[PDB]
């Protein structure tokens, strides 16, 4: 099922590919983590997601341990690529002692 | 003068229906009932302490009276 | 629970659990809030309460607002005329003054 | 549940965030997502409602292993006010010597 966020970007959990509709002939490469990262808060639309639960799910269903300076690289390169605001809550924010939070839309295709 | 009932001390209405609850009826109480003790009593702040300080200088007494027996 | 709810003229609606008193703008719809009272409005208002349809005295009214007080009728007259005032009866009905008797609160039915 | 607010105001327990908006379940001009004990301070006046809540009720719910220094209750229903934007002091009222209520117009279970 691939998903819209914010009526703009388009971007598939199985395929890992982002497209802007602004510029549809470049296509956005994203590394996995961010990727799972960023489905797994479109799986919860718009509701606190600890940084702990995600993190666990993210990363031991990949067989390894990291330390969690890995997640904030992680939200920091998906919103430096997704051109997302440095600190204002546009599309991804963090919410301190409680997680990271969502924005943008959830328009699932199919 | 600690021979005197107080409501001979000319206190106000408030003051005096306030000192009334306590069971205090003769100075001999209030000469060493502590300023603390004498604030944290219902109805009695500090600017109604003053004039009861006041009204005791006038005649001589004050608070903070180490005493005797009855 | 013992729920007790108050129903006075003009559909004055009085709620002790959450004491709480409203306007009814409809039979007991709560939508035209007119507050909570106090901590001696409530008082007189369970005293008058408490003694209908009878009057009560002034003079237990006064022990039960201030069991150890040496507090002047004066504060017994202002305190009616609050308790009426933010109950908005300038009509004098709600609270009646029992002519040489004492006070009586106008309630139609209770609630359970 | 979905409380509402005056000036069109709304706190969700199916999401965790506050929103001004005329539509329950969408999120219109949002506010963000109160704190841990913002969150549990507006759980318990909420819950409370229409009854008024009072202090210790309050101090033994947000803190049930702190000193409290007796003036935390004050700054932290400021900011939480001052969050839901209460300049008017009518979003959350203070009844003297019986506790706090929170306006709250509808629930949507």
């Amino acid at each position: 099922m691939k998903f819209i966020l914010a009526e703009k970007f388009t971007f598939d959990p199985l395929s890992n590919t982002l497209i802007d509709k602004e510029d549809s002939e470049e296509i956005i490469r994203l590394g996995s983590n961010e990727s799972r990262i960023l489905w797994l808060l479109a799986q919860r639309p718009n509701e606190v997601i600890s940084r702990n639960d995600l993190h666990d799910f993210v990363w031991r269903e990949q067989g390894f341990e990291v330390d969690d300076s890995s997640l904030t690289q992680a939200i920091s390169t998906l919103r430096k690529m997704l051109k997302d605001s440095t600190k204002s809550p546009q599309y991804v924010k963090t919410v301190p002692k409680r997680g990271y939070q969502l924005i943008a839309r959830v328009e699932t295709v199919e | 003068i600690l021979l005197r009932p107080v409501d001979d001390l000319e206190l106000t209405v408030r003051s005096a229906n306030c000192l009334k609850a306590e069971a205090i009826h003769y100075i001999g109480d209030l000469v060493q009932r502590t300023e603390v003790e004498l604030l944290k009593t219902p109805n009695l702040g500090k600017k109604s302490l003053t004039e009861i300080k006041d009204v005791l200088a006038s005649r001589g007494l004050s608070l903070g009276m180490r005493l005797e027996n009855w | 629970y013992v729920r007790v709810i108050y129903q006075f003229p003009d559909n004055l609606w009085w709620n002790e659990a959450s004491n709480q008193v409203y306007y009814a703008q409809d039979p007991m719809k709560p939508e035209r809030l007119i507050g909570t009272p106090s901590i001696m409005q409530a008082k007189l208002l369970k005293i008058l309460c408490e003694y209908h349809p009878s009057p009560c005295p002034n003079d237990q009214i006064i022990k039960a607002l201030w069991p150890h007080g040496f507090i002047s009728s004066e504060s017994l007259t202002q305190a009616i005329k609050r308790t009426r005032d933010f109950l908005n009866d300038e009509h004098k009905t709600l609270i009646e003054n029992v002519k040489l008797q004492g006070y009586r609160i106008n309630i139609i039915q209770v609630i359970v």
